[PDB]
């Protein structure tokens, strides 16, 4: 996909 | 020097070169607009040579940590600078310590 993500906060799930 | 708009660690959309050019010390820190992502936040602090960048906005608009909310963006960067407590997201401690300065993008 993906990808470069960042991410966060939060979370978790999923 | 006001809110989001021009307070002293919100820079506004900034690039991954300019974000990560202010991070001359481990422990600056500030947030900026995503430019690939439209509608969210990030911060890029450094935590000892690996700068982390965090959304401050989840999927669903929230922010939030581990277990805590933040009213606003704002209350987010002012709640951790309250403790020098870490943010946290999905096993990294993003922990502040001198937000860097701008005052002037966000519009």
């Amino acid at each position: 996909g993906h990808d470069g993500l960042y991410q966060g906060l939060s979370t978790a799930t999923k | 020097a006001e809110q989001l708009r021009g307070e002293p660690w919100f820079h506004g959309k900034l690039s991954r070169r300019e974000a990560e050019a202010l991070l001359q010390l481990n422990g600056d820190f500030l947030v900026r607009e995503s430019t690939t992502t439209p509608g969210q936040y990030v911060l890029t602090g450094s935590q000892s040579g690996q700068p982390k960048h965090l959304l401050l906005v989840d999927p669903e608009g929230v922010v939030r940590t581990k277990d805590h909310r933040f009213e606003s963006v704002s209350h987010l960067i002012s709640y951790h600078m309250d403790n020098h407590l870490p943010i946290i997201s999905a096993g990294s401690e993003l922990c502040l310590q001198q937000p860097v300065e701008r005052k002037l993008l966000e519009h």
